């Protein structure tokens, strides 16, 4: 039997036995019926999208996102909490448009880019709707423009390269804002673009995380939207599709650009509490299937583009540039089970994938990401020469180490041969600790790993290969510095450079002795 | 000869106590996966 | 203007109301016939709306007439609260007369602005080995007793309570939350044996209350100290807040209670899939702003002791200060029975904890962490199997464990032994001795129970 | 005649008619507003009707008319395919402006019968040694690429197309199945480079489009292939078609996604109830006949790496071949990177391949299997105290691991990028010969990135 409808109030009832004409004012606009939990069902305004934004009798904005036979199911934005029934609402007749433009590096603003920094209004003459689609991979372009990290493994054997896809996973204070915030770091002189969107947490540490930023002063070029916990999830679900639409902006400009998430896992529970309110139906995990088709029809805007796809935007303004964009999900694992639902859909998504161990972290590495398993589909074409070269060298060291590793837990027993892998393999599982906030120049890892290559640390204690590098990088600054100015500024390789990097190395141990 | 003989009974041992340990930790796991997928369907037919 | 009773199922109401009045979404509603009380939370329509009580569901029937006061819960705020007793309803329960002030303060309130977050950057001496070492404090942080169900949170809070209110002066606050009455009440009288009784308020929301109001209880205590912080002394501002959690982890529980019969959705486990917000919305009122310095303790009460748990997962995104215990250490009669490492803190600074403490203490979880490592293997071999480093490492760490093993000051309850306080200072030169090996020679019988170095060194010559 | 709209559910869509006409199910349906259409699910009685929208959902209010086609959708196929990537709906969307024939026909139809099927079972090959020699396949077949993670799998596509194409005309297509965009992009502009336009067309499903769009598009491509293979031309004969699948673990999930909000309960583990009816009518209608050979291979990543989940199973229901890699082997400096211990083809059989070829890989795999059982004793006590015994038998099996590299004629090019494909003949006796040990004196690095035993032998020269 059909139960009860959220339109069977008497006074309506009353409304159609005097009339049957009038149909809600042209459905012009509707009324309050039910109120329940920053949900709302209205009654009128068919006229309407799905989509479409509303206003209220409270001068409020709502999303509904339910046109059923005769009610409406819609969503605050705000507080709905000074709400009542018999209201009214009205259809706008648009989507989200939230602004859009470069007036907001340095500069942090709301999910509806409302200033929170409290710096007056942000200034604004551009804005998109929030909702695109993603362009035609006819207006694609091979990715090979390269990304940099300023860390040992991850420059190396996790290759990072304008518009492509990776995820950074692991538990719960394991260093994933530290390595986001390090790239940003490392944008400083990349001089590009990067935004920040903030996932339900606690203001304190955003606003931790912004002072971070001013101390380094990267919040000069940059733009961060805030999604406290306490937020309506309205907001919590909708911010980074307006950060997506930011970064858009500017690839759509043809510049580079990075835009970086906060455990998108947060935004699918709230995601999925909002949809249960809809009284959808409920998959595994309770989850409605298509988050899947939700969270990817949001990253695949991402990408680098064709530079007819450039022109077209500019209507032919520009066209000596090339679009690109590039971001990092960020999940938490459960006890790292990766077999669990949200985060294997995203594998099923990325170029590659990061992760990282506590009992690396532990250990007193940071971050430790476990290098056994953490991949780059996309592989070193989006990497200097160079490194791409001294790449497969410790790729190999460490496979053999690992792989050697089952009988590590006595080194009395193998032959001698055994011994020396062990101890190279061990002595580069050391030179791949790094502070935070240290941005590594590609010259310094570069001269590391090569050193490390010409047993120039297979002649030095484990224990004190830290202070050894310290060294040589200081001791090469001294002296070398047009040397590493250059190394920086290429990213290709010479011979002519070999020699006088171990030049510069023999120098090192004939200078200091380490 | 003696001593390996000992040594290798308490490997034995430990690997029987081990397996009673094993044999639990199946058990209850697959109790609360069993009853987790249960409590899945029952939420689910409740929609239609 | 009234409403009358149209259902009752459990604790849950809902009442009829005239089509021109229809009171707001949290409004108090007195029965007309006893002092019970409701709460308003769902607008059902059609003059039809849905409601909690307060108090005993008993004595109610249908068609039975109900107020409402036009105003939300607003409650008795004010110094003039402090040294007393209060209900759920901030009514005194002590029977020391009615609370002088008449400022009342509604429970509900919006969030401070991201503009008003402050920089908690005050360290604190304790006196307790792991807690000093492992996790340094900030004045105004949040402070979480992640423990199972009997492994000492609540005597944990106790002695800290002890320390912290002997070496602090001003405000203090504490909320019983859904817990046993008899150690509510003994701890009363233990503040009655003290005297900043005074400078402290009580109010007990208790687990035999009804979940009605099991559940809006912390709002009072918390509504206060923000009240208290924001209360400016004259010449300056509010003073250090003391603030206390007692197992939120009811208030979860009751959310989980209500949710079904709220017409809401079953969580992924069962929870009310409202819980990850209304969680946040409760913590982000609970800050140190620009305006004063709130400092809070919570008791973190873990479902069979597990971790992936939904609401401890969310709890971690809560807390700066994260404690945590275990039930095989206390299997193994150490207490307290704190893990070493997953209790982090990101007070964890080199440039705040000052280098050699930083250092240390990453040795220490070092060498602990390799011996949890080779425990598997040392059950399936014989320990002297094993390279001679390895033993070396293994009788450090468990000497490590020993050398945590602290009286505390009311633990001599159940033991006898008097508790100690131990400078950190003592703390760290034992451990760094230790990491030295200047001990090797000792028993380890010597490390059990004590506190400073010191005492070692007296344990094991009188061994 | 016409239909307005009366809910919208996300995907879901309703729209009532009169009940004298009713379209029915799988027939086209057309906006009136838009050039969106859609498709009939369920005839919901009185004019009413459930159906899912091909394209955007934006744009469209209740009541808004919509037009019926009373025919299912029939797309374009023929000779002016090729070279053009259309939409699901046959509509070019690769800018190559419009398309020339107007040869369309409806995508459903129905499976083969029994009778017509193609009796017998002839061989097919790669000519690569790896494959032929472990997973021999059947012309008509279907295998399973699992995983991906060291190396690009597009790579071994593009590979074995480039085989299809300098061998015959024997048409191939791959459809974009849940790709990511940049394969797709990167692989067309290889497939330009290498101008084999002539031979394929292309449509993709970009997880963006709607969840019946990228559904559907399997079912684009089948009917697509099955037209010209079934094109007989010229001798009353068809061709050898191969199709290729991003994955359709991702048509999978987007039918289970769908199922649901048609009012149905998922499967048992959540699933679609449904997955594997329509599974095997893919799976029917792709078989070789007596008209040509229907034969395709799909790159399948298994979610989680677990195999219990009734997807995997369904695809073994299928799979004629199954084909795994290892990134450690691609990190060898090995080019197929092919699983010579956990890939197997069905058609694997000293019948079907000849009891020489079927006992040589039985040789083949002992002696690997026997290698890998010696690592324990070759990493415990080294390589001198284990006896000659067993060493012929490790330097046969490591000479034979790089015996497997075959340069690919698109490798990421290191040796120029030449196309082996040696005969299977030179193969087995290069293999059979090694087995025997008659190069056992003749360094594995003479095997390595070399194809035939002149090959192995003038390196040997050569190093
Ligand atoms: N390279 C590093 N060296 C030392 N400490 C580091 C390094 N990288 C990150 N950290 C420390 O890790 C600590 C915790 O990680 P962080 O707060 O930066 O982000 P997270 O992994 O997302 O964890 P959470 O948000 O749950 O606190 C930080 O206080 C930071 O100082
Ligand atoms: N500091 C301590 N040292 C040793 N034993 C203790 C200590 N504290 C408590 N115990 C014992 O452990 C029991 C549990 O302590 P309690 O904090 O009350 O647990 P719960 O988390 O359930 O509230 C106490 O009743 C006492 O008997
Ligand atoms: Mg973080
Ligand atoms: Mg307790």
């Amino acid at each position: 039997m059909q139960q009860l409808n959220p339109s069977e109030i008497s006074a309506l009832i009353k409304q159609r036995i005097g009339d049957l004409d009038t149909s809600a004012t042209a459905k012009n606009e509707g009324t309050i019926v039910m109120v329940s939990d920053g949900i709302v069902r209205i009654h009128g305004l068919a006229d309407a999208m799905y989509g479409e934004m509303i206003e209220f009798d409270g001068g409020l904005f709502g999303m509904a996102l339910n046109l059923e036979q005769d009610s409406v199911g819609a969503v605050v934005l705000g507080n709905y909490l000074s709400l009542q029934e018999g209201q009214k609402a009205r259809c706008t007749g648009r989507v989200l448009e939230v602004p859009v433009g470069p007036e907001l590096l340095g500069r942090v603003v709301d999910a509806l880019g409302n200033p929170i920094d409290g710096k007056g209004p942000i200034d604004a003459k551009l804005t998109d709707a929030v909702e695109k689609v993603a362009p035609g991979v006819i207006w694609r372009q091979s990715v090979d423009q390269p990304v940099q990290t300023g860390y040992k493994s991850v420059d190396t054997m996790i290759p990072v390269g304008r518009g492509q896809r990776e995820l950074i996973i692991g538990d719960r204070q394991t260093g994933k804002t530290a390595m986001a915030i390090d790239a940003i770091i490392a944008q400083k002189n990349s001089g590009i673009k990067c935004v920040y969107v903030a996932i339900g947490q606690k203001q304190s540490t955003i606003a931790n995380v912004v002072r971070k930023l001013e101390e380094t002063g990267a919040m000069a070029y940059t733009t961060v939207v805030a999604a406290a916990a306490a937020d309506p999830a309205a907001m919590q679900y909708l911010a980074p599709y307006s950060g997506c639409t930011m970064g858009e902006y500017f690839r759509d400009r043809g510049e580079d650009a990075l835009i970086i998430y906060d455990d998108l896992s947060k935004q699918a529970v709230a995601y999925r509490q909002i949809s249960l309110l809809l009284r959808r139906p409920p998959g595994r995990e309770a989850y409605p299937g298509d988050v899947f088709y939700l969270h990817s029809r949001l990253l695949e805007r991402a990408s680098r583009v064709s530079a007819e796809y450039v022109e077209k935007f500019t209507n032919g303004a520009v066209t000596g540039k090339t679009g690109s964009l590039t971001a990092l999900p960020i999940i938490e694992t459960q006890a790292g089970d990766v077999s669990a639902f949200v985060p294997t859909n995203v594998i099923s998504i990325t170029d590659g994938q990061i992760f990282l161990e506590t009992s690396l972290f532990n250990a007193g590495i940071r971050p430790a990401v476990n290098a056994g398993i953490s991949v780059s589909r996309v592989g070193g074409s989006a990497q200097t020469k160079i490194i791409k070269k001294l790449s497969g060298g410790i790729r190999t060291a460490l496979a053999q180490y690992r792989e050697l590793a089952a009988f590590a837990q006595f080194a009395s027993d193998l032959d001698e041969a055994t011994r020396k892998q062990l101890e190279h393999g061990q002595r580069v599982t050391e030179l791949m600790k790094q502070k935070q906030y240290a941005p590594y120049s590609i010259a310094d890892q570069a001269v590391s790993v090569y050193a490390s290559n010409e047993g120039y640390m297979a002649d030095v204690e484990v224990k004190k290969i830290v202070d050894f590098d310290a060294a040589l990088i200081a001791y090469f600054r001294s002296e070398y510095a047009p040397l590493m100015k250059q190394i920086d500024e290429t990213g290709d390789y010479n011979k002519d450079i070999e020699a006088a990097i171990k030049a510069g190395i023999e120098s090192f141990k004939a200078t200091q002795t380490y | 000869q003696s001593a390996r003989m000992v040594a290798m009974k308490a490997a034995t041992d430990n690997a029987g106590q081990l397996i009673k340990d094993l044999q639990l930790i199946y058990n209850k796991l697959r109790q609360a996966a069993i009853t987790q997928e249960i409590s899945e369907i029952v939420g689910g037919a409740a929609a239609v | 203007s009234s409403g009358r009773i149209i259902q009752i199922i459990g604790a849950v109401i809902d009442v009829e109301f005239e089509r021109t009045s229809v009171p707001k979404i949290y409004d108090a509603l007195q029965v007309d016939g006893t002092e019970t009380t409701l709460e308003v939370q769902q607008q059902l329509g059609d003059g039809v709306v849905r409601t909690i009580a307060m108090g005993s569901t008993e004595g109610l029937k249908r068609g039975l007439t109900v107020t409402s006061t036009n105003a939300p819960i607003s409650v008795p705020v004010g110094t003039a609260t402090l040294g007393r007793i209060m209900d759920v309803l901030g009514r005194p329960i002590d029977e020391a007369g009615p609370v002088a002030t008449e400022e009342r303060l509604p429970i509900h309130r919006q969030a401070p602005s991201y503009a008003e977050q402050a920089a908690s950057t005050d360290l604190l001496e304790t006196g307790i080995k792991v807690i000093d070492l492992l996790c340094p404090f900030a004045k105004g942080g949040k402070v979480g007793l992640f423990g199972g169900a009997g492994v000492g949170k609540t005597v944990n809070m106790m002695e800290l309570i002890n320390n912290i209110a002997k070496a602090h002066s001003g405000l203090s606050v504490f909320a019983g939350v859904g817990e046993r009455t008899r150690e509510g009440n003994d701890f009363y009288h233990e503040m009655k044996d003290s005297n900043v009784l005074d400078k402290v308020a009580m109010v007990y929301g208790q687990m035999n209350e009804p979940p009605g109001n099991r559940l809006r209880v912390a709002l009072t205590g918390l509504t206060m100290a923000e009240y208290f912080r924001d209360e400016k002394d004259e010449n300056g501002k509010g003073r250090d807040v003391l603030l206390f959690v007692d197992n939120i982890y009811r208030y979860t529980l009751a959310g989980t209670e209500v949710s079904a019969l709220l017409g809401r959705m079953p969580s992924a486990v069962g929870y009310q899939p409202t819980l990850a917000e209304e969680m946040g919305v409760l913590q982000e009122r609970i800050t140190s702003t620009k305006s004063g310095s709130i400092t809070s303790i919570q008791a973190v009460y873990v479902p069979a002791d597990d971790l992936t748990d939904p609401s401890p997962a969310t709890t971690f995104a809560h807390l700066d200060a994260t404690v945590v215990l275990s039930r095989d250490i206390a299997s193994s009669g150490i207490y307290p029975a704190i893990d070493p490492l997953d209790s982090t803190s990101r007070q964890l600074d080199p440039l705040v904890v000052g280098q050699e403490h930083y250092e240390i203490a990453r040795a220490v979880q070092n060498v602990l962490q390799r011996y949890k490592e080779l425990k598997d293997i040392i059950a399936i071999l014989g320990m002297d199997e094993l390279a001679e480093e390895d033993k070396l490492v293994v009788y450090r760490a468990r000497k490590i464990q020993r050398f945590f093993s602290q009286p505390f000051h009311v633990a001599e309850v159940f033991t006898g032994a008097p508790g100690k306080l131990v400078p950190l200072k003592e703390t760290i030169r034992g451990f760094k001795g230790l990491l030295a090996g200047e001990y090797d020679h000792i028993p380890e019988q010597a490390f059990y129970m004590v506190g400073g170095i010191d005492e070692v060194i007296a344990k094991a010559e009188k061994l």
